[PDB]
């Protein structure tokens, strides 16, 4: 268990998840495998709260769980949930999320231009360039939506597009430390 | 009945006496005098002297006599900060706000003075749980980033498709 894997897990859990998730990972960092019941007592969290957090952790497959069934001293069957961290799956999931976010950024750049550029305030619905031509009446000599017959302003569509561009540089810069950690964990 | 109730009045009188500011220890007989327990039974006296006054976490045995335990209870901001740090370091867990308010009079001043150093978790019953603010590694993103992250569903995607995406994008 190289410290690089632990550092990468701590960075991602403390960055893209709440304090509750980070605390659970800390226990599993100290000990490779820990019982679900023991974690609940150590954290003192609510049963539902811990279960919801554990389900979210399993959803991202950062930590795996195994079910052990044994007979207690009094004779009643005991089914304990043992949680252990699987770094091999954790890195793959982290890589999946990062590339998906990256492809989301590149696709989002094209999505900005795909947005409709015509908006009628009266109807309060988007209008595409193709639909705008159809709504135009040659007899009238001016372009208006047939349903409401109102002027259309394209200035509104421009504003949201500019915001996304700034997010590009910030997202790329803030994600560099995670990329550096991934390169260190390739071995 | 008998043998189990006189102790409660002793504890409550001891608690009230401490609130007055009397930190000096008090003998078993002396406390009995003000609690109208002069007729307390003999076997009750020994039981208090041996079990009740030592097992309880609010009784301190000082120079033979017994005194309150304000040191364990939080009574200043520094102890609250130190106490919370110890819980996080040992992973013991948080403490309900009620347990701190009762132990720390005017706990609002201490809570506000520490500010972000305390992490508050709101229970369904409005109860607040206090946790240490580990400032080792901190990272946050704009609400847009979190909203975009939530929009990207991952629970309903199988492992095969998740790993197949990696080779699909060439990484
Ligand atoms: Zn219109």
């Amino acid at each position: 268990v190289p410290a690089a894997l632990k550092r990468l897990a701590k960075y991602v859990i403390r960055g893209f998840y709440g304090i509750e998730h980070a605390l659970a990972l800390d226990i599993l960092i100290r000990n490779s495998c820990v019982k679900e019941e023991d974690m609940l007592e150590l954290l003192k969290f609510d049963r539902k709260q811990l279960r919801s957090v554990l389900n979210n952790l399993k959803g991202d497959k950062f930590i795996k769980c195994r079910m052990r069934v044994e007979t207690a001293a009094d004779g009643k069957t005991t089914r304990h949930n043992y949680y252990f961290i699987n770094y091999r799956t954790l890195v793959n999931v982290v890589k999946y999320k990062l590339d998906h976010m990256r492809r989301r950024i590149e696709t989002d750049e094209r999505d900005s231009t795909n947005r409709a550029s015509f908006k009628c305030p009266v109807c309060s619905s988007t209008f595409t360039d193709l639909e705008a031509n159809q709504l135009f009446d040659p007899m009238t000599g001016t372009f208006r939506c047939t349903f409401c017959h109102t002027e259309v302003e394209e200035d509104e569509s421009a504003m949201p597009k500019k915001d996304a561009r700034t997010l590009l540089a910030r997202f790329n810069e803030q994600i560099e430390p995670i990329y550096a950690l991934l390169r260190e964990t390739e071995d | 009945g008998y043998k189990f109730g006189v102790l409660a009045k002793i504890v409550n009188y001891m608690k009230t006496r401490h609130q007055r500011g009397d930190t000096h220890p008090l003998t078993l007989d002396e406390i009995l005098d003000e609690t109208q327990h002069l007729d307390i039974g003999l076997k009750q006296k020994q039981w208090l002297m041996t079990e009740a006054l030592v097992n309880n976490p609010k009784i301190e045995v000082i120079d033979g006599k017994y005194a309150f335990k304000p040191k364990y209870n939080v009574r200043d901001k520094k102890a609250l900060l130190r106490l919370l740090d110890q819980h996080d370091q040992r992973g013991l867990g948080g403490i309900l706000l009620e347990d701190i308010e009762e132990a720390l009079p005017n706990s609002q001043k201490a809570v506000k003075a520490l500010g972000d150093q305390i992490l508050f978790v709101n229970r369904p019953d409005k109860k607040k749980i206090l946790f240490f603010n580990d400032k080792s590694c901190q990272f946050s993103v704009d609400e847009e980033f979190q909203k975009l992250w939530r929009s990207v569903t991952v629970d309903s995607m199988d492992e095969e498709k998740i790993e197949e995406y990696l080779k699909r994008q060439g990484i």
